[PDB]
Protein backbone atom coordinates (compact mmCIF):
# COMPACT_ATOMS: atom_id res chain seq x y z
CA UNK A 1 0.00 0.00 0.00
CA UNK A 2 2.86 2.36 0.35
CA UNK A 3 4.20 1.56 -2.69
CA UNK A 4 1.10 1.93 -4.00
CA UNK A 5 1.04 5.44 -2.92
CA UNK A 6 4.58 6.12 -4.20
CA UNK A 7 3.47 5.54 -7.61
CA UNK A 8 0.76 7.96 -7.14
CA UNK A 9 2.82 10.47 -5.82
CA UNK A 10 5.52 9.99 -8.24
CA UNK A 11 2.87 10.14 -11.69
CA UNK A 12 1.03 13.32 -9.51
CA UNK A 13 4.68 14.32 -10.65
CA UNK A 14 5.83 13.37 -13.84
CA UNK A 15 4.06 13.55 -17.36
CA UNK A 16 6.05 13.67 -19.95
CA UNK A 17 5.60 10.07 -21.95
CA UNK A 18 9.47 8.93 -21.15
CA UNK A 19 9.20 10.28 -17.69
CA UNK A 20 6.12 8.28 -16.79
CA UNK A 21 8.17 5.39 -18.73
CA UNK A 22 11.00 5.89 -16.77
CA UNK A 23 9.48 6.09 -12.78
CA UNK A 24 7.49 3.10 -14.21
CA UNK A 25 10.46 1.29 -14.83
CA UNK A 26 11.52 1.77 -11.76
CA UNK A 27 8.99 -0.67 -10.22
CA UNK A 28 10.65 -3.54 -11.92
CA UNK A 29 9.88 -5.99 -9.47
CA UNK A 30 5.61 -4.85 -8.67
CA UNK A 31 4.64 -5.98 -12.32
CA UNK A 32 4.60 -9.44 -10.60
CA UNK A 33 1.58 -8.34 -8.19
CA UNK A 34 -1.95 -8.80 -9.11
CA UNK A 35 -2.90 -5.75 -7.45
CA UNK A 36 -0.45 -2.56 -8.58
CA UNK A 37 -1.63 -3.75 -12.26
CA UNK A 38 -5.11 -2.17 -11.26
CA UNK A 39 -3.21 1.18 -10.24
CA UNK A 40 -1.40 0.54 -13.90
CA UNK A 41 -4.22 0.10 -15.44
CA UNK A 42 -5.98 3.10 -14.01
CA UNK A 43 -2.99 5.27 -15.59
CA UNK A 44 -3.50 2.97 -18.74
CA UNK A 45 -5.42 5.61 -20.72
CA UNK A 46 -3.17 8.59 -20.11
CA UNK A 47 0.04 6.41 -20.98
CA UNK A 48 -1.57 5.34 -24.56
CA UNK A 49 -2.11 8.67 -25.37
CA UNK A 50 0.47 10.06 -24.06
CA UNK A 51 3.04 7.06 -26.37
CA UNK A 52 0.59 8.36 -28.84
CA UNK A 53 1.55 11.61 -28.64
CA UNK A 54 5.01 10.97 -29.08
CA UNK A 55 4.82 8.72 -32.15
CA UNK A 56 2.69 11.77 -33.72
CA UNK A 57 5.71 13.48 -32.79
CA UNK A 58 8.06 11.43 -35.09
CA UNK A 59 5.76 11.05 -37.56
CA UNK A 60 5.85 14.63 -37.57
CA UNK A 61 9.90 14.61 -37.80
CA UNK A 62 8.95 11.55 -40.70
CA UNK A 63 6.82 13.51 -43.08
CA UNK A 64 9.61 15.98 -43.14
CA UNK A 65 11.19 14.57 -46.52
CA UNK A 66 14.73 13.80 -45.92
CA UNK A 67 16.88 15.75 -47.92
CA UNK A 68 15.11 19.25 -46.63
CA UNK A 69 15.58 18.14 -42.88
CA UNK A 70 18.61 19.21 -41.20
CA UNK A 71 19.57 15.47 -40.29
CA UNK A 72 20.82 15.48 -44.15
CA UNK A 73 22.71 18.43 -44.44
CA UNK A 74 24.54 17.75 -40.89
CA UNK A 75 24.90 14.02 -42.72
CA UNK A 76 26.90 15.67 -45.30
CA UNK A 77 29.19 17.52 -43.03
CA UNK A 78 29.98 14.15 -41.50
CA UNK A 79 30.51 12.79 -45.52
CA UNK A 80 27.51 10.62 -44.45
CA UNK B 1 -37.67 12.73 19.37
CA UNK B 2 -37.01 14.43 16.28
CA UNK B 3 -37.01 18.34 16.60
CA UNK B 4 -37.13 20.64 13.23
CA UNK B 5 -34.23 22.77 12.65
CA UNK B 6 -33.48 23.85 9.48
CA UNK B 7 -35.53 24.17 5.95
CA UNK B 8 -34.11 24.85 2.68
CA UNK B 9 -36.34 25.74 -0.54
CA UNK B 10 -35.22 28.01 -3.29
CA UNK B 11 -37.82 29.48 -5.37
CA UNK B 12 -35.93 29.63 -8.10
CA UNK B 13 -34.48 26.88 -8.64
CA UNK B 14 -35.76 24.21 -6.47
CA UNK B 15 -39.66 25.19 -7.03
CA UNK B 16 -41.67 22.42 -8.48
CA UNK B 17 -38.46 19.59 -8.69
CA UNK B 18 -38.05 16.49 -7.03
CA UNK B 19 -35.10 16.47 -4.81
CA UNK B 20 -33.32 13.21 -6.50
CA UNK B 21 -30.61 12.55 -4.10
CA UNK B 22 -28.90 13.94 -0.87
CA UNK B 23 -24.78 13.74 0.18
CA UNK B 24 -23.10 15.41 3.27
CA UNK B 25 -19.33 16.67 2.36
CA UNK B 26 -16.61 14.80 4.59
CA UNK B 27 -14.70 17.55 5.29
CA UNK B 28 -17.43 20.09 5.72
CA UNK B 29 -20.27 18.15 7.55
CA UNK B 30 -22.29 21.18 7.94
CA UNK B 31 -21.96 21.29 3.88
CA UNK B 32 -24.94 19.53 2.28
CA UNK B 33 -25.58 18.57 -1.70
CA UNK B 34 -28.82 17.87 -3.21
CA UNK B 35 -30.27 17.07 -6.72
CA UNK B 36 -32.82 18.10 -8.66
CA UNK B 37 -34.45 16.74 -11.66
CA UNK B 38 -36.29 18.68 -14.74
CA UNK B 39 -38.94 20.99 -14.19
CA UNK B 40 -42.19 20.44 -16.19
CA UNK B 41 -43.41 23.91 -15.15
CA UNK B 42 -40.29 25.57 -16.65
CA UNK B 43 -39.30 23.70 -19.82
CA UNK B 44 -36.77 26.37 -20.48
CA UNK B 45 -34.50 26.16 -17.73
CA UNK B 46 -32.22 23.54 -16.82
CA UNK B 47 -33.51 19.92 -16.22
CA UNK B 48 -30.62 19.27 -14.15
CA UNK B 49 -29.76 21.42 -10.91
CA UNK B 50 -27.67 20.48 -7.90
CA UNK B 51 -27.71 22.67 -4.88
CA UNK B 52 -24.96 23.19 -1.69
CA UNK B 53 -26.78 24.49 1.53
CA UNK B 54 -25.12 25.51 4.37
CA UNK B 55 -25.65 24.68 8.03
CA UNK B 56 -22.99 26.81 10.01
CA UNK B 57 -24.58 29.90 8.40
CA UNK B 58 -28.38 30.47 8.56
CA UNK B 59 -29.02 32.28 5.21
CA UNK B 60 -31.26 30.78 3.17
CA UNK B 61 -29.98 31.13 -0.22
CA UNK B 62 -28.37 27.89 -1.97
CA UNK B 63 -24.54 28.55 -0.81
CA UNK B 64 -23.51 26.95 -4.24
CA UNK B 65 -26.08 26.41 -7.78
CA UNK B 66 -25.01 24.22 -10.19
CA UNK B 67 -27.09 23.34 -13.28
CA UNK B 68 -27.14 20.86 -16.51
CA UNK B 69 -28.63 19.99 -19.99
CA UNK B 70 -29.61 16.58 -18.66
CA UNK B 71 -31.49 15.84 -15.23
CA UNK B 72 -29.42 15.24 -12.69
CA UNK B 73 -30.72 11.41 -10.87
CA UNK B 74 -27.98 11.16 -8.26
CA UNK B 75 -25.08 13.50 -6.90
CA UNK B 76 -22.36 13.49 -4.44
CA UNK B 77 -19.19 14.68 -2.97
CA UNK B 78 -16.26 14.09 -4.35
CA UNK B 79 -14.73 12.60 -0.78
CA UNK B 80 -10.94 13.60 -1.72
CA UNK B 81 -11.02 16.56 -3.89
CA UNK B 82 -13.31 18.82 -1.94
CA UNK B 83 -13.47 21.22 -4.70
CA UNK B 84 -16.10 18.35 -6.51
CA UNK B 85 -19.29 17.59 -6.69
CA UNK B 86 -19.81 14.70 -9.24
CA UNK B 87 -23.15 13.71 -10.39
CA UNK B 88 -25.38 11.46 -12.79
CA UNK B 89 -28.17 12.51 -14.96
CA UNK B 90 -31.03 11.15 -16.84
CA UNK B 91 -28.65 10.68 -20.08
CA UNK B 92 -26.05 8.32 -18.41
CA UNK B 93 -22.97 11.45 -18.35
CA UNK B 94 -21.17 11.62 -15.33
CA UNK B 95 -21.03 15.64 -14.92
CA UNK B 96 -18.76 17.06 -12.64
CA UNK B 97 -18.89 20.30 -11.11
CA UNK B 98 -15.82 22.64 -9.37
CA UNK B 99 -16.93 25.27 -6.85
CA UNK B 100 -13.62 27.23 -7.86
CA UNK B 101 -15.32 27.98 -11.49
CA UNK B 102 -17.54 31.00 -11.70
CA UNK B 103 -19.23 28.58 -14.92
CA UNK B 104 -21.97 26.47 -13.35
CA UNK B 105 -22.13 24.06 -16.43
CA UNK B 106 -20.08 20.66 -15.70
CA UNK B 107 -16.19 21.18 -15.95
CA UNK B 108 -16.30 17.46 -17.32
CA UNK B 109 -19.04 15.30 -18.69
CA UNK B 110 -17.99 11.69 -19.77
CA UNK B 111 -18.88 10.50 -23.19
CA UNK B 112 -21.77 8.16 -23.27
CA UNK B 113 -20.66 6.07 -25.65
CA UNK B 114 -20.26 1.95 -25.62
CA UNK B 115 -17.40 2.46 -23.52
CA UNK B 116 -19.08 4.80 -21.46
CA UNK B 117 -22.24 4.45 -19.75
CA UNK B 118 -25.39 4.54 -21.67
CA UNK B 119 -28.36 4.78 -19.92
CA UNK B 120 -29.37 6.82 -16.45
CA UNK B 121 -27.35 6.58 -13.79
CA UNK B 122 -28.62 6.88 -10.10
CA UNK B 123 -25.65 5.71 -7.83
CA UNK B 124 -21.99 7.17 -7.80
CA UNK B 125 -19.38 6.87 -4.89
CA UNK B 126 -15.73 7.64 -5.02
CA UNK B 127 -14.49 4.97 -2.59
CA UNK B 128 -10.94 4.35 -1.58
CA UNK B 129 -8.08 5.63 0.29
CA UNK B 130 -6.48 8.81 0.45
CA UNK B 131 -3.75 7.62 -1.89
CA UNK B 132 -5.89 5.27 -3.68
CA UNK B 133 -9.79 6.75 -4.73
CA UNK B 134 -11.99 5.38 -7.54
CA UNK B 135 -15.54 6.12 -8.58
CA UNK B 136 -17.86 3.48 -9.27
CA UNK B 137 -20.49 4.67 -11.41
CA UNK B 138 -23.85 2.14 -12.33
CA UNK B 139 -26.70 2.68 -14.74
CA UNK B 140 -29.76 1.05 -15.06
CA UNK B 141 -28.67 -0.76 -17.66
CA UNK B 142 -26.56 -2.92 -15.38
CA UNK B 143 -23.25 -1.35 -17.22
CA UNK B 144 -20.94 -0.82 -13.89
CA UNK B 145 -17.95 1.71 -14.31
CA UNK B 146 -15.21 2.50 -12.61
CA UNK B 147 -13.38 6.44 -13.28
CA UNK B 148 -10.30 8.53 -12.03
CA UNK B 149 -11.89 11.64 -10.85
CA UNK B 150 -8.78 13.19 -13.03
CA UNK B 151 -10.14 11.58 -16.08
CA UNK B 152 -13.42 11.35 -17.38
CA UNK B 153 -12.94 10.84 -21.09
CA UNK B 154 -12.98 7.17 -20.45
CA UNK B 155 -13.33 4.96 -17.25
CA UNK B 156 -10.66 2.84 -15.36
CA UNK B 157 -12.79 -0.20 -16.09
CA UNK B 158 -16.09 -1.06 -17.66
CA UNK B 159 -18.49 -4.00 -17.40
CA UNK B 160 -21.67 -5.52 -17.04
CA UNK B 161 -23.30 -7.09 -14.36
CA UNK B 162 -25.57 -10.39 -14.72
CA UNK B 163 -26.24 -13.36 -12.41
CA UNK B 164 -27.67 -16.36 -14.60
CA UNK B 165 -28.33 -17.09 -18.06
CA UNK B 166 -26.85 -13.44 -18.85
CA UNK B 167 -29.81 -11.92 -17.87
CA UNK B 168 -29.04 -7.66 -17.22
CA UNK B 169 -29.57 -6.73 -13.83
CA UNK B 170 -31.32 -3.41 -14.28
CA UNK B 171 -29.78 -1.38 -10.90
CA UNK B 172 -31.45 1.32 -8.61
CA UNK B 173 -29.48 1.56 -5.80
CA UNK B 174 -25.72 0.87 -4.22
CA UNK B 175 -23.90 0.37 -1.38
CA UNK B 176 -20.78 -0.49 0.35
CA UNK B 177 -19.21 -2.09 3.98
CA UNK B 178 -16.98 0.22 5.41
CA UNK B 179 -13.65 0.44 4.56
CA UNK B 180 -14.17 -2.07 1.63
CA UNK B 181 -13.62 -1.40 -2.62
CA UNK B 182 -13.44 -4.62 -3.83
CA UNK B 183 -16.83 -5.83 -2.63
CA UNK B 184 -20.04 -4.51 -2.86
CA UNK B 185 -24.12 -4.79 -3.07
CA UNK B 186 -26.56 -3.38 -5.14
CA UNK B 187 -30.37 -3.41 -4.94
CA UNK B 188 -32.21 -4.12 -8.45
CA UNK B 189 -35.35 -3.19 -9.54
CA UNK B 190 -36.10 -6.92 -9.33
CA UNK B 191 -36.87 -6.63 -5.49
CA UNK B 192 -33.25 -8.99 -5.85
CA UNK B 193 -30.55 -7.26 -3.73
CA UNK B 194 -26.95 -8.86 -5.41
CA UNK B 195 -24.03 -9.23 -3.54
CA UNK B 196 -21.22 -8.41 -5.98
CA UNK B 197 -17.08 -8.06 -6.77
CA UNK B 198 -15.63 -5.03 -8.56
CA UNK B 199 -12.38 -6.66 -9.83
CA UNK B 200 -10.41 -10.27 -9.07
CA UNK B 201 -11.43 -13.69 -10.10
CA UNK B 202 -15.28 -13.99 -9.07
CA UNK B 203 -15.74 -9.82 -10.39
CA UNK B 204 -19.23 -9.67 -11.39
CA UNK B 205 -22.22 -10.60 -8.99
CA UNK B 206 -21.49 -12.91 -6.59
CA UNK B 207 -25.17 -14.02 -5.00
CA UNK B 208 -28.80 -13.76 -5.77
CA UNK B 209 -31.54 -12.65 -2.94
CA UNK B 210 -34.73 -13.44 -3.81
CA UNK B 211 -36.42 -11.16 -1.06
CA UNK B 212 -38.12 -8.36 -1.71
CA UNK B 213 -41.26 -9.02 -4.53
CA UNK B 214 -41.13 -5.13 -5.80
CA UNK B 215 -38.37 -2.95 -6.90
CA UNK B 216 -35.71 -1.86 -4.34
CA UNK B 217 -35.85 1.63 -3.74
CA UNK B 218 -32.82 2.19 -1.90
CA UNK B 219 -30.00 -0.54 0.03
CA UNK B 220 -27.77 0.82 2.28
CA UNK B 221 -24.79 -1.33 4.52
CA UNK B 222 -24.04 -0.75 8.06
CA UNK B 223 -21.93 2.17 8.62
CA UNK B 224 -21.63 2.36 12.38
CA UNK B 225 -18.28 0.79 13.51
CA UNK B 226 -17.07 -0.07 16.92
CA UNK B 227 -17.04 -3.70 19.71
CA UNK B 228 -18.53 -5.69 17.46
CA UNK B 229 -18.72 -5.24 13.59
CA UNK B 230 -21.93 -5.26 11.99
CA UNK B 231 -20.89 -4.96 7.91
CA UNK B 232 -22.19 -7.59 6.73
CA UNK B 233 -25.47 -6.33 7.82
CA UNK B 234 -27.95 -4.02 5.44
CA UNK B 235 -31.01 -2.90 5.16
CA UNK B 236 -33.35 -2.40 1.72
CA UNK B 237 -36.32 -0.82 0.98
CA UNK B 238 -38.76 -1.19 -1.71
CA UNK B 239 -42.16 -0.04 -3.68
CA UNK B 240 -43.47 -3.26 -1.85
CA UNK B 241 -44.07 -0.69 1.78
CA UNK B 242 -41.79 -3.36 3.28
CA UNK B 243 -38.11 -2.75 4.76
CA UNK B 244 -35.84 -5.60 4.91
CA UNK B 245 -33.19 -6.33 7.20
CA UNK B 246 -30.40 -8.94 5.84
CA UNK B 247 -26.91 -10.15 6.29
CA UNK B 248 -24.38 -11.05 3.54
CA UNK B 249 -24.26 -14.83 4.94
CA UNK B 250 -27.74 -15.69 5.04
CA UNK B 251 -29.67 -15.55 1.68
CA UNK B 252 -32.72 -15.18 3.08
CA UNK B 253 -34.58 -12.55 5.14
CA UNK B 254 -33.02 -12.16 8.68
CA UNK B 255 -36.27 -9.48 9.66
CA UNK B 256 -38.91 -7.22 7.37
CA UNK B 257 -40.84 -4.75 8.54
CA UNK B 258 -44.09 -3.61 6.98
CA UNK B 259 -45.28 -0.98 9.66
CA UNK B 260 -45.65 1.36 6.42
CA UNK B 261 -48.79 1.98 5.24
CA UNK B 262 -47.01 3.68 1.87
CA UNK B 263 -44.49 3.11 -0.55
CA UNK B 264 -40.96 3.27 1.87
CA UNK B 265 -38.72 5.15 -0.59
CA UNK B 266 -35.16 5.32 1.41
CA UNK B 267 -33.69 3.30 4.25
CA UNK B 268 -30.16 3.84 5.85
CA UNK B 269 -28.49 3.09 8.85
CA UNK B 270 -27.07 6.00 11.71
CA UNK B 271 -23.48 6.37 10.95
CA UNK B 272 -22.88 6.15 14.41
CA UNK B 273 -25.72 4.30 16.42
CA UNK B 274 -25.38 0.82 15.43
CA UNK B 275 -29.35 -0.74 15.91
CA UNK B 276 -31.00 2.46 14.88
CA UNK B 277 -31.48 2.91 11.47
CA UNK B 278 -34.06 5.36 9.81
CA UNK B 279 -36.47 5.02 6.88
CA UNK B 280 -38.96 7.95 4.62
CA UNK B 281 -42.11 6.86 2.96
CA UNK B 282 -44.30 8.82 0.26
CA UNK B 283 -47.31 9.18 2.32
CA UNK B 284 -44.69 11.81 4.35
CA UNK B 285 -43.47 10.13 7.07
CA UNK B 286 -40.01 9.98 8.20
CA UNK B 287 -39.36 6.78 10.91
CA UNK B 288 -36.47 5.97 13.02
CA UNK B 289 -36.66 2.54 14.42
CA UNK B 290 -34.40 1.21 16.89
CA UNK B 291 -33.82 -2.29 17.14
CA UNK B 292 -32.01 -2.78 20.48
CA UNK B 293 -35.30 -0.74 22.08
CA UNK B 294 -37.31 -2.91 19.15
CA UNK B 295 -38.04 -4.30 16.26
CA UNK B 296 -41.16 -3.87 16.14
CA UNK B 297 -42.53 0.00 16.38
CA UNK B 298 -41.21 2.93 15.01
CA UNK B 299 -38.70 4.42 17.86
CA UNK B 300 -39.25 8.00 16.68
CA UNK B 301 -41.82 8.99 13.83
CA UNK B 302 -42.43 12.70 12.50
CA UNK B 303 -44.48 13.81 9.45
CA UNK B 304 -43.28 17.11 7.60
CA UNK B 305 -45.69 19.69 7.20
CA UNK B 306 -48.55 19.10 4.81
CA UNK B 307 -47.32 15.26 3.99
CA UNK B 308 -45.09 16.01 1.32
CA UNK B 309 -44.19 12.79 -0.13
CA UNK B 310 -40.31 12.29 0.87
CA UNK B 311 -38.07 10.92 -1.53
CA UNK B 312 -34.36 10.70 -0.30
CA UNK B 313 -33.03 10.54 3.24
CA UNK B 314 -29.35 11.39 4.29
CA UNK B 315 -27.93 11.11 7.74
CA UNK B 316 -25.50 13.44 8.75
CA UNK B 317 -21.76 12.07 9.85
CA UNK B 318 -22.05 12.25 13.27
CA UNK B 319 -25.57 10.84 13.36
CA UNK B 320 -27.44 13.88 15.50
CA UNK B 321 -29.28 15.55 12.08
CA UNK B 322 -30.98 13.55 9.63
CA UNK B 323 -32.22 15.31 6.21
CA UNK B 324 -34.83 14.39 3.79
CA UNK B 325 -35.69 15.54 0.56
CA UNK B 326 -39.20 15.66 -1.05
CA UNK B 327 -41.01 15.47 -4.07
CA UNK B 328 -41.53 19.13 -4.09
CA UNK B 329 -37.75 20.13 -4.27
CA UNK B 330 -38.18 21.20 -0.53
CA UNK B 331 -35.52 20.08 2.16
CA UNK B 332 -36.56 19.09 6.07
CA UNK B 333 -34.06 18.66 8.65
CA UNK B 334 -34.62 17.23 11.64
CA UNK B 335 -31.95 17.07 15.25
CA UNK B 336 -32.56 13.41 16.50
CA UNK B 337 -32.53 13.43 20.68
CA UNK B 338 -29.26 12.70 22.14
CA UNK B 339 -31.18 9.67 24.17
CA UNK B 340 -31.83 8.26 20.43
CA UNK B 341 -28.57 9.18 18.22
CA UNK B 342 -26.06 8.24 21.10
CA UNK B 343 -25.16 5.08 21.54
CA UNK B 344 -24.35 3.84 24.99
CA UNK B 345 -21.47 1.31 25.15
CA UNK B 346 -24.30 -1.72 25.98
CA UNK B 347 -26.13 -0.83 21.98
CA UNK B 348 -23.41 -3.31 20.48
CA UNK B 349 -24.17 -5.92 22.66
CA UNK B 350 -27.94 -5.16 22.44
CA UNK B 351 -28.07 -5.57 19.03
CA UNK B 352 -25.84 -8.34 18.74
CA UNK B 353 -28.22 -9.88 21.48
CA UNK B 354 -30.84 -8.87 19.58
CA UNK B 355 -29.77 -10.61 15.93
CA UNK B 356 -29.20 -13.53 17.80
CA UNK B 357 -32.93 -13.91 19.02
CA UNK B 358 -34.07 -13.60 15.40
Amino acid sequence: TRITARLRDQLGTAKNANEMFRIFSRFNALFVRPHIRGAIREYQTQLIQRVKDDIESLHDKFKVQYPQSQACKMSHVRDL
Amino acid sequence: KLSLNRQFFDERWSKHRVVSCLDWSSQYPELLVASYNNNEDAPHEPDGVALVWNMKYKKTTPEYVFHCQSAVMSATFAKFHPNLVVGGTYSGQIVLWDNRSNKRTPVQRTPLSAAAHTHPVYCVNVVGTQNAHNLISISTDGKICSWSLDMLSHPQDSMELVHKQSKAVAVTSMSFPVGDVNNFVVGSEEGSVYTACRHGSKAGISEMFEGHQGPITGIHCHAAVGAVDFSHLFVTSSFDWTVKLWTTKNNKPLYSFEDNADYVYDVMWSPTHPALFACVDGMGRLDLWNLNNDTEVPTASISVEGNPALNRVRWTHSGREIAVGDSEGQIVIYDVGEQIAVPRNDEWARFGRTLAEI
